[PDB]
């Protein structure tokens, strides 16, 4: 029929099929469960980054995005440029990967499936005000919105402003979650 | 490629599905899903058999239907299977044979790619620029919506890379170019048709002209 779907073998049967490499000799012993990395290590360490930031006027971060993250020894793969994007009272930032999925990483750990969405792809660019209203997070009227699409190997981080009621906090600061580095949350206090 | 990937501006699609700080769930979502990156690596660090590069384009490549339909993980296990067998390391009767059945792959490229510009620009930040109004058949890390478009330099790399029109289709000219954050207001992108402030686009020199 038009426009159908091509038959496929189940796709755990296909993505076990082609780990037809290990027979060959082509993966190192324990390499793919080695990288499994991602579970453990590849982590929202940027929330850690941004309290610093916030309580440590390194906040370096926003010249020179790579020496700060490799103070913490957290640069890594798709994590080895990077770029701090701040925040101000008439500025918000987003950041997407129009074209696949590019995220840092390392620092705010594999992407999550809606930020991978055809959805979040197409419409973040266009109308990041509608999209993150729909998410839940209300960007004032008098406020700016900056999209950042990572088409190159720039990856970033959003350094969001610091909520009120969080004077003297220690770095308790570590309230940044995953979609506020992304850019489509903003910190909030309890 | 002007295919379907680029998705940037489309418009009639619905609700992302997410609301802030809900629960993500794991990682990964099955047993399988750490495979397309750990495979990808594989290939990229320990064979030397392609580039990330590569692997953005031949998943580009998949035929458009078959993108569509296709969650993300799944399209780098077509994607990284489809080098593979590109680059003479498996065959499709392989993976066939053991996976059970079916395993469609990638679509050939009509492009041999192209080679890094030797003649580009240097810029500065606050420099405008405009992206150049050219057209490439094969891997280009332009976004459509900025081709031919103006904007300001925020940022340009201390780093410098294999330009992807090149290192895409595993040529030996790629070179090496620094890239930069141009700055574009929204409606210069979008006209009167968007809600946003500006969009900052990482672009390789040689996709940029004086403006
Ligand atoms: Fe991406």
């Amino acid at each position: 029929t038009e426009n159908a779907a091509p038959a496929q073998a189940p796709v755990s049967d296909r993505a076990w099929a082609l780990f037809a490499l290990d027979g060959k000799g082509l993966v190192p012993d324990g390499y793919v469960e080695g990288w499994k990395t991602f579970e453990e290590d590849f982590s929202p360490r940027g929330a850690e980054l941004v309290a610093r930031a916030w309580t440590d006027p390194f906040r370096l971060l926003l010249t020179d995005g790579t020496a700060a993250v490799a103070q913490y020894g957290y640069l890594g793969p798709q994590g080895e440029y990077i770029v701090a994007v701040e925040d101000t009272p008439t500025l918000k930032n987003v950041i997407v990967c129009s074209l696949c999925a590019c995220t840092a990483w390392p620092i705010l750990g594999l992407p999550p499936t809606w930020y991978k969405s055809f959805e979040y792809r197409a419409r973040v660019v266009r109308e990041p005000r509608k999209v993150l209203s729909e998410m839940g997070t209300e960007i004032a009227s008098d406020i700016e919105i900056r999209v950042y699409d990572t088409t190159a190997e720039t990856r970033y981080m959003v350094l969001p402003q610091r909520p009120a009621g969080t004077e003297g906090w220690s770095q308790q600061l570590q309230i940044v979650t995953k979609d506020c580095l992304i850019g489509v949350a903003i910190p909030q206090v309890p | 490629m002007d295919g379907v990937h680029d998705l940037a501006g489309v418009q009639g699609f619905g609700k992302v599905p997410h609301t802030v700080n809900a629960d993500i769930g794991p990682t990964f979502h099955a047993e399988w899903e750490h495979l397309p990156y750990s495979l990808m690596f594989a290939g990229v660090a320990e064979l030397g058999a392609f580039s990330v590069d590569e692997v953005r384009y031949v998943v580009e490549r998949m035929e458009p239907r078959h993108y569509m339909m296709t969650p993300y993980y799944e399209r780098y296990v077509i994607g990284v299977a489809t080098l593979m067998v590109e680059k003479g390391i498996l065959t499709q009767d392989e993976l066939e044979s053991l996976a059970g059945g079916p395993f469609p792959l990638s679509r050939p490229s009509e492009s041999e790619g192209r080679p890094a510009p030797v003649e580009t620009t240097t810029f500065e930040v606050g420099q405008r620029v405009r992206v150049r109004d050219e057209y490439v058949p094969g891997h280009i890390r332009m976004p459509a919506y900025c081709r031919g478009r103006v904007g300001t330099i925020s940022h340009r790399t201390t780093e410098k890379w294999p330009f992807p029109d090149a290192i895409g289709h595993g040529r030996n000219d790629a070179g090496e170019e620094p890239t930069y954050h141009v700055k574009f207001a929204a409606e210069e992108l979008f006209g009167s048709d968007t809600d946003g402030g500006s969009v900052v686009v990482d672009l390789f020199e040689g996709y940029l002209e004086p403006a």
